[PDB]
């Protein structure tokens, strides 16, 4: 009996076993019917993406997405595999509720549960106490947490991710006469988004030298022989993240809203937050951004205030990295959700 | 208590290290 993790996200499923080191299965969360690889090579069907923002908003496409992922990916009967799952930070009762009844419902799992995406991240890296910031494709958001509780009125979501970031890089690319446009495009800016991208230590500074010669010019040659050349474009695409007016959004950037969330959290509990800051997400990636954020915290924090920024080498998989130690502790095997209680009480039981 | 158990034995798992590599 060996216990699934399935990590659902705006962009991209990971899921696998839990006590494996990193997700087998990671595809996109894309519904096409045909769902993830298959759907993008068949782009022609339209595509749906079912989880918009972290939530899940179309469930009859998620339900084709989980049975994609037991079946096709992972190649498991889920009635045999305690199943654990992850939400967004403040997802609704209702929609833990409906993710609880389709998995006893239609998948008929023997046991499941259901954790929250950041707290999982910071249980990846030891943690039970610190501020987590998780940016994935489609959201990014702050969550302190006090001994693995997410403290509610602290958390704050920013609609600011690595889908928005990749169709700036489309529109920046204009600049140097690059045209990209289509679906298919748009896959291909957001692999030159991953390649070449990069956090800047100061924007200013390097906007001077990206002016002043060639040297931080990078390429990347399309199957077709075209070569994209960028320079300035590749640390302005994720400086929309320290300035989201780039994109047209008046919110702070995400150095100020771990700022502001931090603030919001008692007074007696900061010093860990500031001193226990894990990035996760693939949004986090860039490098040099835990540098820059190191920076821009210490720029808005108390003179004396200790900082540190955690980013693992492992960040685009810390949620579900999470999930896999912690759906295999033996201290966790009591607070599974179990087919009986399910069976007695219903969806509502979740939120015991 | 319960919480205490689960809390200890997150800080002392090693992290991916001690999960199986893929
Ligand atoms: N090396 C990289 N550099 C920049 N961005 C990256 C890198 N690797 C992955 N990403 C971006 O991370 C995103 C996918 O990350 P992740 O799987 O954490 O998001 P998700 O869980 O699908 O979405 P969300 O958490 O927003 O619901 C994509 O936008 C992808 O382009
Ligand atoms: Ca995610
Ligand atoms: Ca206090
Ligand atoms: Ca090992």
């Amino acid at each position: 009996t060996t216990a699934l993790v399935c990590d659902n996200g705006s962009g991209l499923v990971k899921a696998g076993f839990a006590g494996d080191d990193a997700p087998r299965a990671v595809f996109p969360s894309i519904v096409g019917s045909y769902v993830g690889d298959e759907a993008q090579s068949k782009r022609g069907l339209t595509l749906k993406y079912p989880i918009e923002h972290g939530i899940i908003t179309n469930w009859d496409d998620m339900e084709k997405i989980w049975h994609h992922t037991f079946y096709n990916e992972l190649r498991v009967a889920p009635e045999e595999h305690p199943t654990l799952l992850t939400e967004a930070p403040l997802n609704p009762k209702a929609n833990r509720e409906k993710m609880t009844q389709i998995m006893f419902e239609t998948f008929n799992v023997p046991a499941m549960y259901v954790a929250i995406q950041a707290v999982l991240s910071l249980y990846a890296s030891g943690r039970t106490t610190g501020i987590v910031l998780d940016s994935g494709d489609g959201v990014t958001h702050n969550v302190p947490i006090y001994e693995g509780y997410a403290l509610p009125h602290a958390i704050m979501r920013l609609d600011l991710a690595g889908r928005d970031l990749t169709d700036y890089l489309m529109k920046i690319l204009t600049e140097r006469g690059y045209s990209f446009v289509t679906t298919a495009e748009r896959e291909i800016v957001r692999d030159i988004k991953e390649k070449l991208c990069y956090v800047a230590l100061d924007f200013e500074n390097e906007m001077a030298t990206a002016a002043s010669s060639s040297s931080l010019e990078k390429s990347y040659e399309l199957p077709d022989g075209q070569v994209i050349t960028i320079g300035n474009e590749r640390f302005r695409c994720p400086e929309t993240l320290f300035q989201p007016s780039f994109i047209g959004m008046e919110s702070a950037g995400i150095h100020e809203t771990t700022y502001n969330s931090i603030m919001k959290c008692d007074i007696d509990i900061r010093k860990d937050l500031y001193a226990n800051n894990v990035m996760s997400g693939g949004t986090t990636m860039y490098p040099g951004i835990a540098d820059r954020m190191q920076k821009e915290i210490t720029a808005l924090a108390p003179s004396t205030m200790k900082i540190k920024i955690i980013a693992p080498p492992e960040r685009k998989y810390s949620v579900w990295i999470g999930g896999s130690i912690l759906a295999s502790l033996s201290t966790f095997q009591q607070m599974w959700i179990t087919k009986q209680e399910y069976d007695e009480a219903g969806p509502s039981i979740v939120h015991r | 208590s319960l919480h205490s158990a689960l809390l200890e034995a997150i800080h002392s798992s090693g992290g991916r290290e001690k999960l199986r590599k893929v």
